[PDB]
């Protein structure tokens, strides 16, 4: 009913509504997020880091 | 219940003075210091921990520098930059 007002109050859990909104919104399948949120490396410090820089950068960098 | 306690050092119950800060360095450990730590801003944090000893607060302060100048200069810098 309201994507917004529920988006701002919780700020903490937004990947819930994330992948929630792509649940039902997107067509994609509540199968295929499933592997790939189990199947995940733990970053492990060096791959966050990086990945981190990268998104750091690329934001910044669209225009 | 409450019971009012009257009694409060500011010194007991915030800031206590632990073991790595208030201790006047011997003679022979700013020696150490000088040689085996790159900036000794960090031998202040002390997230642990972290004794004994000094032989430790090196290792810690070392790679504390290192995961600063890698990580932390590209997120703040970047974050308020723009």
């Amino acid at each position: 009913a309201d994507p917004q007002l529920i988006a701002a109050l919780y700020p903490d859990q937004a990947e819930l509504f994330l992948t929630m909104d792509m649940m039902d919104k997107q067509g994609i399948d509540p199968q295929v997020i499933l592997d790939a949120d189990r199947l995940t490396v733990k970053r492990s410090k060096e791959q966050r880091f990086e990945d981190d820089k990268a998104f750091e950068s690329a934001l910044n960098a669209s225009k | 219940a409450g019971r009012l306690d009257n009694g409060f050092d500011v010194f007991k119950d915030t800031i206590t003075p632990t073991r790595w800060n208030s201790h006047i360095w011997t003679p022979e450990e700013l020696e150490k210091i000088r040689t085996e730590v790159k900036n000794p801003a960090y031998i202040n944090v002390v997230t642990g921990g972290s004794p004994e000893n000094l032989d430790d607060l090196i290792k810690l302060a070392n790679e504390n520098f290192e995961n600063d100048s890698r990580a932390a200069e590209a997120g703040l810098g970047a974050k308020l930059s723009a």
